């Protein structure tokens, strides 16, 4: 009654039988922008149903010596379904998030993630290894796209900060023996009312797993970790051609 | 006439067979109603035991 759910919004229906209830991030919900917070002018378009579905994007291999991995917001979705469409079309937008985060085993395996939505989840190099070097993040581990990215140090979250701290924002864990999915949802968070989708990410998602994976020879090996999330509330203004960059 | 009590608290007879179901008026097919997204625990309308 805590551990059985169901998510349904826009054409898209969630079920799980073994939910450890249902984080709302800082404790609110997404809306859409007010009146007076808002400052462009021009009316927006909320497209609603076609934009504000569960979107299953990725799926990852739970290894035993797997590190964990981050995908960026809402970069994960600007090339995909009417949702991109949109955000490739507009300059501005805006959304929140429900994000759910599969993955199931059996009685016998064990293990288990902590899965975390990291506000301007700002990347950092090794500088080079003896830190003299001013190296920079390339493109395409800042803004992985659905593919994610593997974190190269997970211990710093490979920006310099402890991740024994990352549950001081919202997350949940999955605990193999408890539960086989995540479900957080995040409000609009930014100190602005609407950006660009293309050249800002409001937050990563963390996957990172902290008890590592185990099970006895014979027991089915392979053990996906499935990437699911759906916009909610999302608005667009500033309309002109499309960019994807 | 009657006096032992399991004969007097006897259902043996009862002619009028329960139903657990009744017809209804139908000439229609049934409308759809506006629903919008549910983010819950607890309900599962999806989930069966067929």
């Amino acid at each position: 009654s805590d551990r059985v759910a169901q998510l349904t919004i826009g054409n898209s229906t969630i079920t799980t039988q073994e939910a450890a209830n249902i984080i709302v991030g800082y404790g609110e919900w997404p809306s859409y922008c007010s009146d007076s917070d808002a400052t462009a002018v021009d009316k927006p378009t909320r497209p609603d149903v076609s934009v504000n579905r569960f979107y299953t994007l990725d799926t990852k291999l739970w290894e035993k010596s797997s590190k964990g991995w981050y995908w960026k917001f809402p970069d994960v979705l600007t090339e995909t379904g009417v949702f991109g469409q949109n955000a490739q079309f507009h300059y501005l937008y805006r959304s929140g998030f429900c994000i759910h985060v599969q993955c199931n085993a059996s009685k016998f395996h064990q293990g288990a993630l902590l899965v975390a939505v990291l506000p301007e989840y700002v990347i950092g190099t090794v500088a080079g290894g003896t830190g003299t070097e001013d190296t920079h993040p390339p493109y395409k581990q800042t803004q992985p796209g659905a593919d994610g990215f593997e974190l190269q140090h997970p211990y710093v979250l490979d920006a310099g900060i402890p991740i024994s701290q990352l549950t001081v924002c919202p997350h949940q864990w999955i605990n193999l023996r408890t539960n086989n999915c995540a479900t957080i949802i995040v409000p609009y968070i930014n100190a602005l009312p609407f950006d660009s989708a293309l050249n800002h990410c409001n937050f990563g998602l963390l996957v990172v797993p902290i008890s590592p994976l185990d099970y006895d020879q014979g027991a089915t090996p392979v053990i996906p970790i499935t990437i699911t999330l759906a916009p909610m509330c999302s608005e667009f203004a500033g309309l002109r051609q499309a960019v994807t960059q | 006439g009657d006096r032992v009590a399991d004969v007097i608290e006897s259902s043996i007879g009862d002619s009028v067979s329960r139903a657990l179901t009744h017809a209804l008026p139908a000439p229609t097919g049934q409308n759809t109603q506006v629903s919008s997204h549910r983010l819950d625990t607890g309900k599962v309308p999806a989930l069966q035991a067929a």
